[PDB]
């Protein structure tokens, strides 16, 4: 438990931040760290957040641990290209925490 | 590109015309449009019609006819009779098998917007009347005007040869040999415009349902759109045209007799200006007096099943709904007089 508390304080979700995560993802002390990288890693390299956004997307949208890398990869990309949502504005709207279907819905009904 | 030249020419004009109603409208264009089951009467209609019932649909038109008393003459002597139209209910999106061939190896019923029958109802045929459907292709309301048993005579045309074997092809599914090679039906492709000449003063009711800038059909086929660069001269003369073709059906009609104008767009520098433009040219050119008939009851016996701009000054107006996505179909009720 030492060890996990350990390795979330270094990936930023210290100084009373793990509040919101684990009252949704209780998970994330008994999760692979593996499969906890292999979620930093596709945000960090394939959709280019910086550590900074990274961190405040586990903090506000911790589904996205419990997300498959593909459906999170498409997710992204629904709003950087088919929206035209900049990174930032992604983040600070918890965009990723919603449904693909609720997203798909309500954006297109708009965009219509 | 086109279809986004379309949807942007729609959003400049369509928003300034029904305001806060255009995204309603909007969404409804864009979106997959609902379909009525048009009933084949040659095809044995009673067991089609109690097989259309089996999937929870029901026809329009006899809902409509049987709420003609309630709010001065039987609905058979307004309304263009025999015309059996399925549609699923109010919200329902359930799409019609495609149909096939039965009672007299013609085809059962023909998938269609269901609005599309109303300037055909609304044109008020009565036994024994001689018909001309000025611009007729592919035949979807030559079709309707033949299921009601009313013709005489029913003369379909249209400038495009193409879009006649379309017909053609139409009839010959739809229609037995002994009424489509007859002297009941006759199909030309020629000028429609030319038609004040050739037929003057002929015919009971005429139907004119031009060519203009198909709303729908403009934001979903890129091939033959006419809000291509190309196609610019073409759409900005097409209310001359129209107003032409309008002029020429009101010539060929009978003095007394009717004319049902319609078009597929919402824009009223089609539709209404159409109206207006056609009566003032007959009027001072050839001192012909048009009358607009009113379509007020029909729009209000119709108003269960279609969504329409009520502040229509001339004509009436479908605006397609999701609840009820029947597309644009403007059309007006004319009489000549002299
Ligand atoms: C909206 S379509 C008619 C649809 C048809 N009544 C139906 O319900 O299937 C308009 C037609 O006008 C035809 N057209 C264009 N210019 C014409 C002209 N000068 N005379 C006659 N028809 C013409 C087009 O070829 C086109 O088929």
């Amino acid at each position: 438990m030492r060890k996990r508390s350990s390795y979330l304080q270094k990936l930023g979700l210290g100084e009373g931040k793990l509040k919101r995560v684990l009252y949704c993802c209780p998970e994330i002390f008994t999760m692979r760290q593996q499969d906890i990288n292999d979620t930093v890693r596709l945000l960090k390299e394939k959709c280019l957040f910086t550590v900074q956004q990274v961190t405040k997307i586990l903090h506000s949208c911790p589904s996205v641990l419990r997300e498959d890398l593909g459906q999170l990869e498409y997710k992204f990309q629904y709003a950087y290209f088919r929206m035209g949502i900049k990174h930032p504005d992604i983040v600070k709207s918890e965009y990723l925490q919603y449904s693909l279907t609720k997203i798909k819905q309500r954006h297109i009904y708009l965009e219509r | 590109p086109a279809v986004r030249l379309a949807l942007q020419n729609f959003d400049m004009t369509y928003s300034v015309q029904f305001g806060d109603l255009w995204p309603s409208i909007r969404v409804s264009l864009l979106s997959e449009q609902k379909y009525g089951a048009l009933v084949n009467n040659f095809a044995a209609w009673d067991h089609v019609s109690a097989k259309l019932e089996q999937l929870s649909a029901k026809d329009f038109v006899n809902e409509a006819i049987s709420h003609w008393e309630l709010q001065p003459s039987p609905a058979s002597w307004a309304c263009s009779p025999n015309l059996r139209c399925f549609t699923f209910d109010r919200g329902d999106i359930s799409r019609f098998p495609p149909a096939r061939p039965g009672s007299l190896g013609v085809m059962e019923y023909y998938l269609m917007d269901a609005a599309s029958l109303l300037p055909v109802l609304a044109l008020g045929l009565q036994p024994g009347d001689i018909v001309l459907d000025l611009c007729a292709a592919p035949g979807g309301k030559t079709l309707a005007l033949l299921q009601t048993g009313c013709c005489r005579n029913l003369a379909a045309n249209d400038l495009s040869p193409s879009r006649i074997a379309r017909l053609q092809k139409i009839l010959h599914s739809y229609v037995p040999e002994e009424i489509r090679d007859g002297n009941q039906v006759r199909v030309t492709s020629w000028d429609g415009r030319k038609w004040g000449e050739l037929e003057g003063d002929t015919y009971d009711r005429v139907l004119v349902d031009v060519p203009c800038t198909t709303d729908r059909h403009s934001l979903h086929e890129e091939e033959n759109n006419i809000f291509k660069r190309s196609r610019k001269k073409e759409r900005q003369i097409l209310p001359v045209l129209q107003v032409q073709l309008l002029a020429a059906g009101l010539l060929a009609t009978k003095p007394g007799g009717h004319v049902v104008y319609s078009t597929c767009s919402l824009s009223h520098l089609q539709n209404e200006y159409v109206v207006q433009g056609a009566i003032e040219l007959l009027a001072n050119q050839y001192s012909i007096q048009v009358q607009v008939e009113d379509l007020t009851h029909f729009r209000r016996v119709f108003m269960d099943t279609f969504c329409f701009f009520s502040s229509c000054q001339v004509g009436e107006l479908v605006i397609p709904n999701l609840m009820a996505n029947f597309g644009p179909m403007y059309f007006c009720k004319m009489r000549r007089l002299t």
